[PDB]
RNA sequence: ACGACCAGGGCUACACACGUGCUACAAUGGCGCAUACAAAGAGAAGCGACCUCGCGAGAGCAAGCGGACCUCAUAAAGUGCGUCGUAGUCCGGAUUGGAGUCUGCAACUCGACUCCAUGAAGUCGGAAUCGCUAGUAAUCGUGGAUCAGAAUGCCACGGUGA
RNA sequence: GGGGCUGAUUCUGGAUUCGACGGGAUUUGCGAAACCCAAGGUGCAUGCCGAGGGGCGGUUGGCCUCGUAAAAAGCCGCAAAAAAUAGUCGC
């Protein structure tokens, strides 16, 4: 803001594994402010993914987050006034920030019986680099590379 | 009649609710099973204020 | 053997909101006028009357074909229309404050005369600052190209 | 509607002659200004001239009738149309 | 199941796959069904042909798929006799459950 | 008589537009029935613990607290596993249909409220885009107000809650 | 004054302004002016004599009513100027 920065409320953790980046992971899948089978469905998809990518979930969850990460990424400051889609840097808060929302941005296009049975398949998608999130990140990365010379 | 261009034209069965059944030529095949024939046609056989349900529903 | 016909100088005065795109009824003897070019649509603006909407004041002039003697008048209430469920409607949009709907153009498509239809806002006013925001503009952007590269 | 085990309302002089209607049988028009009742049971054509704000209204009352109200049959609601 | 001919998609409970059969639903069929023998959650799934036919004349001691488009078609041709508030409002074009019409009432005056 | 009284009607009008908002377009889920869990107030020309007829709206005759005592009243969203299991559909509930209850001199205009049947658009919305920095926004009720009767409103309180 | 050219981008050819307006056709329902009979309902009844009407007048020569003779109706003129937002602006 203008007058007082602020740092953020520190962090409590989710009950299965203690996962400080997954009880933040279970807020940006809360709707209307229900943890209550919100937390039921990110353990489906950690049933899931942990079973059909290997290894156990404290790790094997992050290759597909490592792999959706951002290295330069566009927003508006009107460097003239019209769509000059600047690029700019990111700090690593921010990187993991919008890097779950671009999971949770092709969570809300699947199509199965159930939006627990819907995530078997996004984080064994972009762990190989394809899906949706890394279409994602490959416009967003193509906006970067058309929009360099900005600077 | 030509003997070409005709369809094949062979009597079929037909019976209805009414008692009346009938077996004539058609161009199916199966029996058609009919709705309802000319003497229960309802000409002459189907058309051959509530105070006192307002008394009846109660008092 | 003429082209397409405008009244330009309504649509930097004005506000325009929503647009519809009419028809006419041309009323005896004075159609080749838009044949040739002749036009005035002059403060033409539809007032809404009886559910049955009229052009009046616009001099549509008489030609000289058809002998300029039993031809009708250059002004009339001349009874516009077009679609049902495009017009009945319109009348809670602007029947509420100092508001008519103009012509626009009698240009003609689909080998077909036409009038344009665009609700409009009032002229008491201070109709300033979006003939300054264009200069608001126009200099911050060369000012900021002098800037970012000088 | 009303709790159907009341028995409905109408006014009591009026059902007085409600009885006089039964007694009589005879078929004269009366001015009439009752609205807030039903077409009983036990009335059975008679014609009267019921009360609609400043004219007044004819209305002839019917046997299929016994579950209506006697004030839908005067609009007060002024409409000749729309334009 | 299959109750005055009009064929269903199969697979579900009877109680609301004849709920395209104009007449039973989701509160009477739990019964209408239950007089027959299944109940109002299992579906035709293993359910003999006998135990669907158990119910022609259960359905038809009551309102059926034909019965209830023509019952209220006549009904509102037998209320449309007189010219009351329900006798001007239901042929003018207005809605006759007695709301305002000012604003919102397009389900019976029109699509806008 | 620009005064005052009386019976009804109308402010709720209708092809419109302008707002303020609520259940929707579904699978965290409406669906199954008991279940893991509280605050806040309000009540005697009223609120109402009963039993039973009432599985339907209500109740007949009536037992208690002027209220840390009798109440409104058991929270729903939390959980056992399964159905319509991606469908304009068992979504989603509106226009209707008869059938019943209430309070009320009198529910048609002009009331909620109920039985059962019914199923129109609607499939995350172009532009004007508005609100919010932590118990905040979203989301679930519970009670007071005027009031015989009734609030998707306004008034407050409680769970989860970025 | 005679003579030529121009009379809808069809110019020997066939309008689709999908464009609420005037006239016609089809689908539709219950009132008699869209239609008809006296049985299903019912009494002091119909009409010709004669007579009368909203601070005030008129019309179908007639709409409510009346029995040896007189009191009450739907719409029109005198009048609520029944211009509601008024045309594009300032005074
Ligand atoms: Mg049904
Ligand atoms: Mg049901
Ligand atoms: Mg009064
Ligand atoms: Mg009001
Ligand atoms: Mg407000
Ligand atoms: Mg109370
Ligand atoms: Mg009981
Ligand atoms: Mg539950
Ligand atoms: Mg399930
Ligand atoms: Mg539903
Ligand atoms: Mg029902
Ligand atoms: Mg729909
Ligand atoms: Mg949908
Ligand atoms: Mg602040
Ligand atoms: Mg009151
Ligand atoms: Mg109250
Ligand atoms: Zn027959």
């Amino acid at each position: 803001p203008r007058r007082r920065v602020i740092g953020q409320r520190k962090i409590l953790p989710d009950p299965k594994f203690g996962s400080e980046l997954l009880a933040k992971f279970v807020n940006i899948l809360m709707v209307d402010g229900k943890k209550s089978t919100a937390e039921s469905i990110v353990y489906s998809a950690l049933e899931t993914l942990a079973q059909r990518s290997g290894k156990s979930e404290l790790e094997a969850f992050e290759v597909a987050l490592e792999n959706v990460r951002p290295t330069v990424e566009v927003k508006s400051r009107r460097v003239g006034g019209s769509t000059y889609q600047v690029p700019v840097e990111v700090r690593p808060v921010r990187r993991n920030a919008l890097a779950m929302r671009w999971i949770v941005e092709a969570a809300r296009k699947r199509g199965d019986k159930s939006m627990a049975l819907r995530l078997a398949n996004e984080l064994s998608d972009a762990a190989e680099n394809k899906g949706t999130a890394v279409k994602k990140r490959e416009d967003v990365h193509r906006m970067a590379e058309a929009n360099k010379a900005f600077a | 009649m030509k003997k070409d261009i005709h369809p094949k034209y062979e009597e079929i069965t037909a019976s209805c609710s009414c008692g009346n059944v009938m077996k004539i030529r058609s161009t199916v095949g199966h029996d058609l099973n009919l709705d309802v024939c000319s003497k229960c046609h309802p000409f002459f056989t189907g058309k051959q204020g509530r105070v006192d349900r307002f008394n009846k529903r109660f008092n | 053997s003429a082209t397409i016909a405008l009244n330009k100088r309504a649509r930097h005065e004005y506000f325009i909101e929503e647009e519809f795109e009419a028809g006419l009824a041309l009323q005896g003897w004075e159609v080749k006028s838009l044949r040739a070019g002749k036009a005035n649509i002059s403060d033409s603006y539809v007032l809404l009357r009886d559910g049955e909407a009229f052009l009046f004041g616009a001099n549509i002039t008489p030609m000289a074909v058809a002998s300029t003697h039993v031809v009708c008048d250059p002004t009339r209430t001349r009874k516009l229309l077009l679609n049902q469920r495009e017009l009945d409607s319109l009348y809670g949009r602007v029947n509420r404050e100092g508001y008519t709907v103009v012509a626009l153009s009698l240009y003609w498509k689909n080998a077909w005369c036409k009038v344009k239809i665009g609700v409009a806002k009032g002229k008491k006013q201070h109709d300033k600052r979006s003939d300054i925001k264009e200069r608001e503009w126009q200099v911050d952007k060369a000012r900021i190209m002098k800037n970012a590269h000088r | 509607p009303r709790s159907l085990k009341k028995g409905p309302f109408i006014d009591l002089h009026l059902l007085k002659k409600v009885e006089k209607a039964v007694e009589s049988g005879d078929k004269k028009p009366l001015r009439t200004w009752s609205r807030r009742s039903t077409i009983f049971p036990n009335m059975i054509g008679l014609t009267i001239a019921v009360h609609n704000g400043r004219q007044h209204v004819p209305v002839f009352v019917t046997d299929e009738m016994v579950g209506h109200k006697l004030g839908e049959f005067a609009p007060t609601r002024t409409y000749r149309g729309h334009a | 199941a299959r109750i005055a001919g009009i064929n269903i998609p199969d697979h579900k409970h009877a109680v609301i796959a004849l709920t395209s059969i104009y007449g039973v639903g989701k509160t009477r069929s739990k019964a209408i069904l239950a007089a027959a023998g299944i109940a109002e959650d299992v579906k035709i799934s293993e359910l003999s042909e006998g135990q669907i036919d158990t119910l022609r004349d259960e359905v038809a001691k009551f309102v059926v798929e034909g019965d209830l488009r023509r019952e209220i078609s006549m009904s509102i041709k037998r209320l449309m006799d007189l010219g009351c508030y329900r006798g001007l409002r239901h042929r003018r074009g207005l809605p006759v459950r007695g709301q305002r019409t000012k604003t919102n009432a397009r389900t019976r005056k029109g699509p806008r």
